[PDB]
């Protein structure tokens, strides 16, 4: 049992016709302080995986180096590593699932919520979640801690359900992701202006998009409102 | 591997007995003779320590008499070395028996005991046994005076007049002839130092070539008294009962 | 820990330590057993080579185990110590756990296991012990006699001996002793007991000791008088 | 539910001119309750004097393991211990339950048998050792002990004096503490004599 | 001879005696045949009897829906080695949801081999086994010895005699290759090749144990009436 | 002196093949399995006349639905039959059921091999291990101590083994009733027996759907050895 | 809960309620609160369900395990023991049991043990276990005799499980009865109390606070 | 459990024993001997929480029994008692201790000295001509200060003994169904079955 | 202070026909007041002929179900593949459920199938292994919803003929797996009503000789 010192806040993510997109904000902090402006939180896995991780940053490099070391571990003795026996997301996953409950289950878990977002060999999308108490789902729409309430209603708007996933292109899902973010930001206390954004295609295969910006910011309205109620200046 | 090395002390020989035991007893039977003998008001342990010389220490010296408590004595016979790691052991568990019941521990419940340790190394552990036999003389309110022996193959047995060590076979059959039922200590001490005179290999029968011991109830009513006999002392019951 | 193999095969099918441990066992002092009609008895060499010993303190033969069953035995002194305290322990536990003494039959199984695992157990030797376990079934007036040997097999015995000349007094209990009309009373029993170790022990002085174990856990140890009565009326009738 | 004040008790030592003299109750209760009034908490091993307040089962228990640790000495050593020694053997004894201890507070008295000088120490639970010229107290009734030993006692008693002196410190302490009394015995040591005194006291 | 006491000594010339001794007994063992296409794989084995009142002893073992073996020697050690390869494969499944590839699987069983002939006290397996598997690269069959070398082949056989279906796959090696989509005749092919080792005795209903494995097939063993069709 | 899990130049256990040396010097058990039930016996063999020979037990209840026969170094099999009645009753624990007799063989199998430098040798004694379960039916089964197992229509174990599978040989058939089986046992044994075969001195034993395991009374197997006599008198 | 054993003439009678509750929500009306250890043995079973169902079970793997090693039927006593050990050995740990182990032996004769996971073990004529413990007791004692034929002895036990299913807010359901004799136990029935309530109303004339 | 009481006469040792088990909310058993014989001449009588009571004093019974027939001797009542209190000492520090106290009383047949100790589970022993445990004693010590003499007689000790039963019966708020009790003596143990 | 326990909500449903058993559960997956998935699948064909799902906490009753289609595995390897009966599958079940007595599996366990007579069959578990077959069982949730209503409707409980005025009960007639499905589907569709975590989807698994098969039907998904 411990606490969550330095953290990350949500991660948002849906399925297209063709793929998956991910995205994560670049920020760590330290309770009310917003500590550390430069924190990637979307860690690549191979050339058809994302893994994105919300929650205690000092976990997430641990579980980072663990995802290092299973692709070191995974050329050992493999002449199709770049190939047939390559890592699949449904792979990185349930061995990242296997982790967390296996840590709850000592009760010294991950303090994470953890979305593994890829594409899988015969092109199928893959996009499941995972937490420190184990937990797993997966659904069109997924996001961790303020996303869930905020991101998947405006995410489930564009895919409600399986059947609205082919009808949904890249350009319309990743419009959807970015307006996402920047209601994110207006919102949550813990969130920062600069995020990360990765697609995950079965045709033009991982992209990976860094340094991104919250803009087309509303802000003039802001001008107009005086007071707490009744003062007019 | 290691097996190529390994002599198995634990084991049988075709005829069933165990060689190391054998072997141990005949360590023994080159040892400085021991005697212990039991009487109606108390009993006798007398020792010769082997090829002495004038420059060794005898006032502060001890080879042979050890107490295990107040009550409990034991005379050695083999590797001293040996004796004293098994004469602690016993120590403790008379310690651990005072303890548990808050009585001193019965002189055949502390044998057993020292007999079971040396059983132990015969049977299992693959190591050697102890080249060590005793004569544990005793008293409890029991069975009163007690004399028994023990050897290397963890056997006892009790004794009204027993030796170990050195030429026993001889020993024996001179404690045989003059030994009766309702002997006195002063006699038995008489007996046990005229039988050491006989049997050692050594000229001529000295103070400083021995080590002796009683433990009567001579002291004051009804308790035990253990005297470890000093230098001087030896010396003047040699001359008192005429060897010197 | 010492885990050397001692107890193996030898390519005739043989475990030569098992077997050299029934030599020590030829070695030990003559015991026998014998049970009647309504008893069981026990009679026990005691060589007179050892003499100013103090038969006070000296160890007995026969040890009880519980109130109503015995164990003697043939061998290795120091070792059949070891079998007698975990089947006084075994004994008490049993009666702990199931509240019911033992029966003569599942004591005898225990000490036939443990010396069994000492055949099959590595870094030790096995018993050089052979046993006699006698007695009386709880609320049984049943007579019964069991033997073990140091390779673990055990059996129930009409009568039995065990140890140094066992040969001869077996010899002599199949002749004399008739399973349609077993010794009726304690002294037929013990008279019977007494004639087979006569073939064998030399003096009838100090070198027998008989034990009379009846139901009910009615145990006694004869003194040497008893069975010296018994000694002078076996040769006065043999004198004819 | 405090250990150390469930069956009560007191101990009291002195030094004096060429002696010393070591006193306790005989009360053994459980709370309110009295049980006993034959509890000594007093022995000795050889010349060596010990005093044990506190939990009763540990004062047991620690006499019975002082007996142990004195009687293997002495076959060792082939010697009897000394009061400075033995002083040290109870603390080294207290110190390894560091973090799980005798609730007792121990106090030795004896004379050194090859320098004839007395010798008094008292210790906490746990080992610490407090060396005093003059006096120690333990038990229940410290507090009262203390005042009557800091006003009653004076250097260089004479054993007889010296009786007197203790003998009133450990009375009218006890007299103010409701778990300590039910009688009470004086040592008064010498270096080749010792008498044992019991005391007539108040019975509640 | 003087160097044949135990698995941890080396002989004068650098050769392990005890691992030669344990490959001794998988000459001995019945014999087996393993042969596959490029869509199936397939095991065939000669069961042995004791006598004629006794069973014929099982030769083949499944380790998965995708995998399994065949075993000639000691039974036992095929036992210990087929557990272990179960759980290898359950652990692979349940930790990562991935099947196990038949090479890494081979991979493992060479490095258990391995520890039990540089120790002293243990000593080496006595069996060797094919294992044939499909995967995602396709069919696979496998040799093991328990020197520690795993082999991957088109065909072999091993066991007793198995010098002759071994040169009639090498022979047929370009025929049976090409058999895709067509369990029957691959099977009839591995059913001809061990009958090049067969003395005396022939092929008959509970004699044959055949074994097989591919794209829509999952590890399914056959015996009894059920291999009457292929006598 | 050389390692106990040592290999032979042929390729065969030493210890294994030693311990299966012992196993001929045993007394003789056999067992016949038909699809009325699967019989067991066995020679008590007493080394004298003054043993009680009911005390003499080779042959073991496993469960209700499981029997087993012994041959060699019995002392070794209690720990072997133990390990099989747990495995048995625990079986039933976990669920709910008769554990296969296939099962229980293989799970007695495996301690074998357990030993090395675990216990200190293998096991010197052979079992005939005979029951039913619904899956397979009646069973007979041949455990050794080099962990291999083989099923039988019939087996012979022990000193007269190979004179007493030769007879077997002839004897089976797959129509044979349990009265004919029973009859059957009770005549090899007497073949290869040195003593004369009677009711004290041999035990039967058999395996029924219906009743269980039973160890037959002495004037049960009395009745059928007078039944053979009058039957091999007939012509 | 409820649940009793009595000794008498002719052997022990064995009856058992049927509920079972997690909190005020009423999760099971057909628990059998009995189980069949053997031909001759029997445990009840009140507390946790889990507990007492897992152990007793296990208990009577224990007991078959001993008549196969010691050729002859198990005791009360010893099969008794075996279940007080065990909990004694979790004491402190949470089990929640209160079980009587019942059977008739050569030896005993028929016999009751109340074996308890705080460890305790009393032999008895009588015990009633559970949280309708107490209504039961009150019928069963004013009624009790040893001279009871089987038939009256039973209905003594049903009606007494009837008076603590009315009252007792978690008992209910049915009744199961039980009868152990010599020769084994033999099973009588499940008695729904919703319909033996009336009947038992009309018939014995009890129950007139109640309107039916 | 309840109530047991102890005392010491001229030539035997009383104790007695309440006979009521109670769970909680009802009386289960009115007839319970809370007490083992450890050996013939030495009697255990235990109160205190559930199981561990009987456990403990089964436990103790078992090494006592052990004990003689290793030896073919029966221990004295101080060494028997020695044994109990090292057995509790050792039991307070243990991750889970018996939570059980005990009265011994014994016939020591070397002195000819009956002989009581009364031993709480803590550990604390201690002799006594009379004792008690729990509530007990409360009631009953002020009824023995008064009353008790070392050389009364084991009539007169039964008599002392229905006084403080009575006052208990009389004072205490508990049923506890009466008591049973048991003479040690020189012969060794006997029931008083009408009390 | 960290808790190793959650609730993700859900329902499920198992009712025993005379030939046939369904097991039917919800396909929503919540935590406290949000929707992690509208379509989580809960009931799982654990092969044998055997259903299964495990109710309440998802971590711990996807290792369960994990931990039993294992064994089912195991089973097979063990025992010459021999198919795993479904009192047997109970069982095991419960040891596996009793073997974390100290820290259990926070779920409700159900299993249905067919018994060795080719009966139906559904088999009740609690979290620490107390286990009894049911002909009817509702877990999880809404379960206080469901059950009066199957006591109602299946075994027909309160129900009398009409004119004999409750001296005569109702018959209890069997029901065939189309009448099962109905009642099903009205228990969720009344659960969704008036349970905030019941709704989005409702998938049945029905067992018969023929093997297993599969029924989707949507739920209100506010
Ligand atoms: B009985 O009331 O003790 C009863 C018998 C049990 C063996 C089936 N117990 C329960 O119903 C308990 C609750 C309880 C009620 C009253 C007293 C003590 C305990 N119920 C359960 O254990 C249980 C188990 N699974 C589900 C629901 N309830
Ligand atoms: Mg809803």
């Amino acid at each position: 049992t411990q606490q969550p010192i330095v953290t990350g806040t949500s991660v948002i993510s849906m399925k297209y016709d063709n793929g998956v997109i991910i995205a994560a904000d670049n920020l760590g902090s330290y309770g009310s302080l917003l500590r550390f402006n430069g924190v990637e939180r979307l860690i690549p896995v191979g050339d058809n995986t994302v893994v994105g991780i919300s929650g205690d940053i000092s976990d997430m490099q641990h579980i980072e180096r663990l995802l290092k070391d299973l692709v070191t571990e995974n050329a050992y003795d493999n002449p199709l590593a770049d190939a047939e026996e390559a890592l699949e997301p449904s792979y990185i996953f349930e061995y990242l699932a296997t982790v967390m409950y296996q840590r709850r289950s000592k009760m010294n878990p991950l303090w994470n919520a953890i979305i593994v977002a890829g594409v899988q060999s015969n092109g199928d999308q893959f996009l499941r979640y995972v937490n420190l108490l184990g937990v797993t789902y997966s659904s069109p729409t997924l996001a961790t801690g303020f996303g869930a309430h905020m991101a998947n209603p405006l995410l489930r708007k564009v895919v409600d359900r399986e059947s609205d996933i082919p009808k949904t292109t890249v350009q319309v899902a990743e419009e959807a992701i970015v307006n996402a973010m920047r209601v994110l930001y207006y919102r949550d206390a813990r969130s920062s202006r600069n995020f990360s954004l990765a697609i995950i295609d079965k045709n033009t295969g991982l992209t990976f998009k860094k340094n991104l910006q919250v803009e087309n910011m509303k802000w003039d309205f802001a001008k107009d409102i005086k007071g707490y109620g009744t003062q007019k200046i | 591997g290691s097996r190529r090395y390994d002599s198995r002390t634990t084991i049988f020989s075709p005829e069933g007995r165990l060689y190391q035991v054998e072997y141990a007893l005949e360590s023994i039977s080159h040892a400085g003779t021991a005697i212990g003998i039991m009487a109606s008001d108390g009993i006798v342990l007398a020792a010769e320590r082997k090829v002495t010389s004038t420059l060794l220490e005898q006032d502060t010296s001890t080879e042979k008499l050890y107490k295990l408590n107040d009550k409990i004595a034991v005379a050695v016979a083999g590797l001293t070395a040996d004796a004293e790691i098994l004469i602690n052991t016993a120590r403790i568990h008379a310690q651990n028996y005072l303890k548990t019941y808050n009585e001193d521990i019965p002189v055949e419940i502390l044998v057993r005991r020292l007999s079971d340790i040396k059983q132990g190394y015969t049977q299992h552990g693959g190591l050697r046994p102890f080249g060590v036999s005793f004569i544990y003389a005793g008293y409890d309110d029991r069975y009163g005076y007690q004399l028994y022996t023990s050897n290397p193959s963890g056997n006892y047995t009790g004794w009204k007049a027993i030796s170990v060590g050195a030429n026993t076979s001889a020993a024996q059959t001179l404690l045989q002839m003059d030994y009766k039922d309702d002997m006195k200590v002063d006699d038995a001490i008489e007996l046990a130092l005229k039988t050491l005179s006989k049997t050692t290999d050594s000229s001529a029968l000295t103070y400083d070539r021995l080590e002796f011991a009683t433990i009567r109830k001579g002291a004051n009513d009804g308790e035990v008294y253990q005297k470890i006999f000093k230098p001087q002392e030896i010396k003047d019951i040699l001359v008192k009962t005429g060897i010197t | 820990g010492y885990d050397r193999a001692l107890s193996i095969f030898s390519p005739d099918g043989h475990i030569f330590q098992v077997e050299y441990a029934l030599e020590a066992v030829k070695r030990g002092t003559c015991a026998v057993g014998v049970k009647g009609k309504n008893c069981v008895v026990l009679g026990c060499e005691r060589r007179s080579t050892l003499k100013l010993q103090d038969t006070r303190i000296t160890p007995s033969k026969v040890s009880k185990i519980d109130s109503h069953v015995v164990l003697s035995f043939s061998g290795l002194n120091a070792d059949s110590r070891i079998l007698i305290e975990k089947a006084r322990v075994e004994a008490q536990s049993h009666r702990l756990t199931l509240e019911d003494p033992v029966t003569v039959e599942y004591l005898t199984r225990y000490v036939a296991g443990v010396q069994q695992r000492y055949t099959q157990s590595g870094g030790v030797r096995p018993f050089g012990v052979s046993t006699l376990i006698a007695g009386f079934d709880p609320r049984d007036d049943e007579p019964k006699l069991y033997q073990t040997e140091p390779s673990g097999i055990y059996s129930s015995w009409s009568a039995q001996t065990i140890g140094r000349n066992s040969k001869t007094v077996r010899e002599f209990l199949e002749k004399n002793y008739d399973r349609k009309e077993p010794p009726a009373t304690v002294e037929e029993c013990v008279k019977l007991t007494v004639r087979s170790l006569l073939e064998v022990v030399q003096t009838g002085a100090k070198n027998i000791e008989i034990t009379v174990v009846k139901p009910d856990s009615d145990i006694v140890a004869l003194s040497s008088e008893e069975i010296n009565q018994y000694v002078t009326q076996i040769e006065q009738e043999k004198q004819e | 539910s405090d250990p150390s004040s469930i069956n009560g008790g007191i101990v009291v030592a002195m030094t004096g001119k060429d002696c010393v003299a070591i006193a306790c109750d005989l009360r053994l209760g459980s709370q309110s309750l009295g049980v006993s009034n034959k509890f000594e908490k007093i022995f000795h091993y050889g010349h060596v004097f010990l005093g044990i307040t506190g939990l009763a089962t540990d004062v047991t228990t620690l006499n019975e393991m002082f007996r142990y640790k004195t009687n293997l000495y002495k076959l060792k050593e082939e010697r009897a211990i000394e009061p400075e020694t033995f002083t040290q053997l109870v603390s080294s004894s207290l110190y390894e339950r560091r973090f799980g201890p005798y609730f007792v507070g121990p106090v030795v008295a004896g004379i050194n048998s090859k320098s004839g000088k007395p010798f008094i120490a008292g210790f906490d639970l746990i080992g610490c050792i407090d060396e005093a010229k003059d006096f120690i107290v333990s038990g229940t009734a410290s507090d009262q002990l203390f005042g009557m030993c800091e006003s009653l006692y004076e250097p260089n008693l004479e054993p007889e004096d010296l009786f007197e002196t203790i003998s009133q410190a450990l009375l009218n302490a006890a007299d103010r503490d409701a778990l300590s009394g039910w009688g009470a015995v004086v040592y008064i040591i010498k270096k080749d004599e010792v008498v044992k005194r019991y005391l007539k006291m108040r019975q509640d | 001879n003087n160097y044949d006491g135990d698995t941890v000594t080396f002989s004068p010339t650098g050769r392990l005696f005890q691992v030669e001794y344990a490959l001794e007994a998988i000459k001995q063992g019945s014999v087996t045949v393993g042969l596959r296409s490029n869509t199936h794989a397939v095991l065939v084995a000669l069961k042995r009897n004791a006598d004629e009142l006794s069973s014929y002893q099982k030769k083949i073992i499944k380790c998965d829906e995708h995998m399994g073996l065949s075993l000639a020697g000691l039974a036992p050690d095929a036992r210990v080695l087929s557990n272990y390869l179960r759980q290898q494969c359950n652990y692979s499944s349940l930790v990562f949801n991935r099947k196990l590839a038949v090479e890494r699987a081979g991979h493992l069983l060479c490095d258990k081999a391995q520890k039990n002939t540089q120790s002293y006290g243990g000593r080496p397996y006595g069996v060797g086994l094919l294992i044939i598997g499909y995967d995602k690269s396709g069919a696979h069959l496998l040799e093991f010895q328990p020197s520690g070398n795993v082999t991957e082949l088109y065909g072999t056989a091993i066991g007793a005699r198995s010098q002759g279906a071994k040169t009639y796959l090498e022979r047929t090696l370009d025929t049976f290759i090409k058999i895709d989509g067509n369990p029957d005749e691959l099977i009839k092919a591995g059913v001809e090749a061990i009958s090049q080792s067969l003395r005396d005795e022939s092929l008959t209903v509970d004699n044959l144990s055949i074994a097989i494995v591919g794209k829509d097939t999952p590890f399914t063993i056959y015996d009894g009436e059920a291999v009457a069709k292929y006598i | 002196d050389r390692g106990v899990s040592t290999f032979s130049p042929e390729g065969r256990l030493f210890q294994v093949e030693y311990s299966l040396e012992a196993i001929k010097l045993g007394s003789t058990a056999i067992g016949i399995a038909t699809k009325e039930g699967v019989v067991l016996g066995v020679e008590k063999r007493a080394t004298s006349p003054l043993l009680e020979s009911d005390s003499i037990e080779k042959i073991v209840e496993i469960d209700r639905h499981i029997g087993c026969a012994m041959s060699g170094l019995t002392a070794d099999a209690r720990s072997m039959i133990e390990h099989a009645r747990t495995a048995a009753v625990t079986h039933n624990l976990y669920y709910d059921e008769d554990i296969n007799v296939e099962s229980l063989t293989q799970s007695v199998c495996d301690l074998a091999l357990r030993f090395g430098e675990l216990m200190s040798r293998p096991f010197g004694v052979a079992l005939l291990i005979a029951g039913h379960d619904a899956d397979d039916g009646y069973q007979l089964f041949h455990a050794e101590p080099s962990g291999t197992f083989y099923r039988y229509n019939a087996k012979a174990i022990g000193s007269g083994s190979e004179g007493a599978q030769a007879e077997l040989l002839n004897e089976w058939h797959s129509s044979l009733t349990l009265k004919e089986a029973e009859l059957l046992v009770l005549k090899i044994l007497k073949q290869v027996m040195e003593e004369k075969l009677d009711e004290n001195n041999a035990q039967l034993s058999c395996i029924t759907k219906q009743d269980g395991f039973k160890i037959y009374d002495n004037e049960k197997t009395a009745e059928l050895i007078k039944e053979l006599k009058e039957k091999e008198a007939a012509e | 809960s409820t649940t009793l054993a009595f000794r008498f003439q002719g052997g022990i009678i064995v009856a058992v309620d049927s509920r079972a509750t997690a909190g005020n929500w009423v999760a099971s009306q057909t628990v059998k609160k009995v189980i069949e250890i053997n031909p001759f043995l029997l445990g009840t079973m009140a507390g946790g369900a889990a507990d007492c169902q897992f152990w007793e079970t296990w208990l009577g793997s224990q007991c078959r395990l001993h008549e196969l090693r010691e050729k002859e039927r198990i005791s009360v006593a010893a099969a008794s023991k075996i279940l007080s050990n065990l909990v004694y050995q979790y004491k402190g740990a949470g089990l929640s049991m209160g079980t009587m182990i019942c059977g008739y032996t050569r030896k005993e004769g028929p016999t009751i043990y109340y074996v308890d996971s705080d460890g305790t073990r009393l032999k008895g004529d009588i015990f009633c276990v559970g949280s309708g413990q107490t209504f039961a007791y009150g019928v069963l004692d004013s009624n009790y005799k040893w001279d009871l034929s089987v038939e009256d002895a039973l209905y003594l036990g049903k009606r007494s499980i009837l008076a603590a299913a009315h009252r007792d807010a978690y008992s209910g359901g049915s009744v199961n009865l039980y009868h152990v004799t010599e020769d084994g136990w033999i099973y009588h029935g499940n008695h729904d109390v919703g319909e033996l309530f009336w009947k038992v109303k009309e018939e014995e004339g009890s129950f007139n606070n109640v309107i039916g | 459990m309840d109530i047991i009481l102890g005392i010491r006469v001229q030539d035997s040792v009383i104790l007695a024993s309440s006979k009521a088990v109670t769970r909680g909310i009802s009386v289960l058993k009115d007839s319970d001997d809370k007490t083992r014989q450890l050996s013939p001449h030495t009697l255990m009588s235990f109160a205190g929480e559930a199981g561990d009571t009987v456990q403990f004093a089964e436990y103790i019974q078992a090494n006592i029994q052990l004990y003689s027939i290793r030896e073919d001797y029966e221990l004295s009542p101080q060494a028997v008692s020695s044994f109990v209190r090292q057995e509790l000492a050792k039991s307070i520090r243990s991750r889970r201790p018996y939570q059980v106290n005990v009265l011994i009383g014994g016939y020591d047949k070397k002195k000819n000295k009956p002989e009581l100790y009364q031993i709480d589970y803590l550990g604390t022993k201690v002799e006594l001509p009379y004792g008690a445990h729990g509530y007990s004693g409360f009631y009953t010590f002020s009824l023995l200060d008064h009353h008790y003499r070392p050389d009364m007689t084991t009539e007169e000790g039964l008599d002392l003994l229905k006084l403080c039963v009575q006052e208990l019966e009389k004072r205490m708020p508990m049923d506890f169904k009466g008591v049973i009790v048991k003479i040690v003596d020189k012969d060794g143990i006997r029931q008083v079955d009408d009390f | 202070q960290f808790n190793p326990y959650g609730d993700n909500g859900g329902t499920i449903l198992g009712i025993a026909g005379e030939d046939f058993a369904v097991l039917a559960g919800d396909t929503r997956n919540i935590t406290d007041y949000s929707i992690n998935s509208r379509y989580e699948p809960k009931v799982f064909d654990c092969g044998d002929n055997i259903v299964m799902s495990a109710n309440g906490f998802a971590a711990d009753g996807d290792a369960l179900v994990k931990r039993f289609k294992n064994s089912v595995k195991w089973y097979h390897f063990d025992h010459n593949d021999k198919k795993l009966s479904i009192n047997s599958a109970a069982r095991n079940i419960q040891h596996l459920l009793y073997g974390k007595r100290f820290f259990p599996y926070y779920v409700h366990t159900i299993i249905a199938g067919l018994d060795e007579d080719g009966k139906g069959a559904v088999y009740s578990f609690d979290p620490v292994g107390s286990y009894e077959r049911e002909q009817c069982r509702a877990g999880g949730a809404a379960a206080s919803l469901i059950m009066p209503f199957l006591d109602n409707q299946v075994n027909f409980k309160n129900q009398y003929e009409p004119g004999t005025n409750g001296k005569v009960k109702k018959p209890l007639k069997y029901l065939s797996v189309e009448e099962v499905i109905k009642l099903v589907r009205d228990s969720f569709t009344s659960a969704t009503e008036r349970h905030i975590q019941v709704g989005d989807g409702l998938e049945i698994l029905i067992v018969t000789k023929d093997g297993v098969r599969k029924e989707f039907y949507e739920l209100k998904r506010d």
